[PDB]
């Protein structure tokens, strides 16, 4: 009801800044706090840079819900929204 | 004030493939009368195939549209410029790419600003 | 891990280990195959071959390399002195610096030719 | 309150090693020394004797905070040539100019005592 | 004598020799771990410059293990690429990383974005970015790599 | 020490193979462990059995 089919989504295909500092902030909390590592560490060691890595090469396992004015919503991956 | 400085990026082309000298171009007018045509169609502010959507989306380009047209002219293109091919679709991209890059972001507090 | 070990071979990354071991392998693979004396189907027909070849050249000894089915990176040696001497089958390992028969490594195939011939000199 | 003590401008702690050197790979036969615990006096010295070697093609240093007590001199010979050799004929040939410059003086004070 | 550019061979390079005829000549830039491995180590491209009025004809090689058993080819060498790895350069002309980087062009490629290794910051090579998404910078990031070539090859004398 | 009562472990009145059994079926569930499996990042690496 709510949702929008992902055929009609018609917000940017692009990762905002917001959503891009959130991401990575809730990454870093969540890898932090042990969770699985997608990418391969080579030397580093602070969370932070882990999920910049981690959403460098689109491997953050996370998704956007973008909420419409009208309480309608749309979810995207962060895997298909490009990042700068 | 208007977005992606077109002074710096043809400039910017100049200096990357080397734009001096004598040398004839290869662009054929075709390819640059439908190039320009192209891109003044690819500068997103809204998505979405609604009719009263394409209306908005030609409204909210029409100053950048006048401004790139008058800059990207055939005879300035092959004279003033001097582009070759390469540079051409390089400079078509860069301003796609950047003017994608100068829109507002969803979330912004405007009003406080 | 840091230190990668294959036999006594030691690489310290996968690409390293890569490169220096598997595509080495695979050229000298190739290498055995691209030789004249080679032949890939199986070991009967090889046997055969060598017992129809021996007969009708029993003026000379013959050494033909096949593939070894059960046991992946070898190769099977048969040779036969003569019509009447019994087909012998020697192992043959790919290792990355060449073939290794009788315990001696022999960097081409050329190479593991002439020393078959001439450990067969020195064993008559 | 914040304040550090006075004599860490010239005693050196244990771990500390008065003189650290570090290759500099982007140019050949160049290397980075760290000295601790020094200042414009050795700097400066050893940078105008350095200079005037025909075989030593780049010579500086930098203070980085005037609040730390340490220098940090680059130094770049010829091909022939190792530039640590470069500092130690540098350190022995101010020596002797001190040490000769020492028998003058104390010949001319003699004389005019 | 063509001129020689070196390819490290391993895997994680962004330029391999699968995809190095269309990233540098063509100057499309294709992902290597799609394309077909290739069975051929020696491979041969054309160069357009305004600099020569004729295009000029490179070899581009992979190992140097096999087609490099003269010293006179490490004349010809124009360019290397590199991975950041040590162990690339064991049966090259010097064996240390340095001496080679100062005596010959190092070229390193990354994707835009991502952070450099530790062992090509220390070392005197280039670094090329190539976007994950835009593919029209392509060109411009191989015309940086020609013109430091060409460059190169103008200092030599080259005669072609 | 740590069968430190004196309880009668007399086989007629005491069934020590009971016991025994269930202390072997304890120490079974004591050697029994979990275990998971490995996941590497490199281009050419499958997670895919040998006949796979």
């Amino acid at each position: 009801e709510l949702a929008i089919l992902k055929e009609e989504r018609t917000t940017t295909p692009y990762l905002t800044k917001y959503e891009r500092a959130r991401i990575l902030g809730t990454r870093a909390l969540q890898i932090s706090m042990n969770a699985p590592v997608l990418v391969d560490i080579e030397g580093e060691t602070d969370p932070l840079q882990i999920a910049m890595k981690e959403l460098s090469q689109r491997k953050i396992p996370l998704v956007i819900r973008r909420y419409l004015p009208d309480g309608s919503y749309e979810d995207w991956g962060c895997d298909e929204l490009i990042v700068d | 004030p208007l977005p992606v400085n077109l002074r710096r990026i043809i400039q910017n082309a100049q200096q990357i493939f080397h734009l001096d000298r004598a040398k004839a171009s290869d662009l054929t007018i075709p390819e640059i009368i439908h190039g320009v045509r192209d891109l003044c169609k690819k500068l997103f502010v809204l998505r979405g195939e609604n009719e009263l959507i394409k209306e908005a989306q030609q409204n909210a380009t029409s100053l950048f549209q006048c401004l790139v047209r008058a800059r990207l002219a055939t005879r300035r293109i092959l004279e003033e410029f001097r582009l070759n091919r390469d540079a051409f679709e390089w400079v078509l991209g860069t301003i796609e790419a950047q003017f994608q890059r100068s829109l507002v972001h969803p979330g912004e507090m405007v009003g406080v600003i | 891990g840091r230190v990668l070990l294959v036999g006594k071979y030691r690489y310290h990354d996968l690409d390293e280990l890569l490169v220096e071991y598997v595509n080495n392998v695979a050229n000298k693979v190739e290498l055995m195959v691209s030789h004249d004396k080679f032949m890939s189907d199986s070991l009967d027909y090889v046997k055969e071959w060598l017992e129809r070849y021996s007969k009708a050249n029993g003026n000379r000894s013959h050494y033909i390399f096949t593939f070894n089915r059960k046991a992946p990176g070898w190769f099977f040696l048969l040779f036969k002195l003569n019509p009447t001497s019994e087909i012998k089958i020697w192992n043959v390992k790919a290792l990355p610096d060449g073939y290794l028969l009788a315990n001696n490594v022999y960097p081409d195939t050329n190479s593991l030719c002439n020393g078959f011939k001439t450990l067969m000199s020195s064993r008559r | 309150m914040n304040a550090p003590d006075r004599f860490e401008l010239f005693i050196l702690p244990d771990d500390v090693p008065k003189l650290k050197i570090t290759p500099d790979s982007r140019v050949p036969n160049c290397i980075i020394i760290k000295f601790e615990r020094e200042d414009h006096t050795l700097a400066n010295l050893l940078r105008e004797e350095l200079a005037l070697y025909p075989d030593v093609t780049f010579v500086a240093y930098k203070v980085e905070h005037p609040l730390f007590a340490n220098f940090v001199m680059r130094l770049q010979t010829e091909e022939g040539t190792r530039p640590k050799q470069a500092l130690e004929r540098a350190c022995a040939s101010i020596i002797n100019k001190l040490k000769t410059l020492d028998h003058k003086f104390n010949e001319e004070w003699n004389i005019k005592n | 004598k063509e001129p020689i550019i070196v390819l490290s061979p391993a895997a994680s390079s962004l330029v391999r020799m699968s995809n190095v005829k269309e990233f540098l000549q063509e100057g499309k830039f294709l992902d290597p771990s799609k394309e077909p491995a290739s069975s051929s180590n020696l491979l041969a491209i054309q160069r357009k410059s305004s600099r020569f009025k004729t295009p000029i004809k490179l070899l581009v090689v992979d190992n140097v293990e096999k087609l490099f058993t003269k010293s006179e080819y490490w004349d010809r060498v124009v360019a290397i690429v590199t991975t950041g790895k040590d162990w690339q350069f064991k049966n090259y002309k010097y064996k240390d990383p340095q001496i080679l980087f100062q005596k010959f062009n190092g070229f390193y490629f990354k994707y835009k974005g991502d952070a450099v290794p530790a062992s090509v910051k220390s070392w005197n090579v280039k670094v090329l970015d190539i976007d994950r998404v835009e593919r029209f910078s392509d060109r411009q990031v191989v015309e940086q790599f020609w013109d430091t070539v060409e460059n190169t090859l103008v200092a030599k004398r080259y005669k072609s | 020490q740590v069968a430190g009562l004196n309880v009668n472990r007399n086989p007629k009145f005491w069934d020590i193979e009971s016991e025994n059994r269930d202390r072997q079926e304890e120490i079974d569930k004591q050697r029994e462990e979990s275990r998971e499996s490995r996941v590497i990042k490199h281009p050419f690496f499958h997670n895919m059995k040998s006949k796979e």
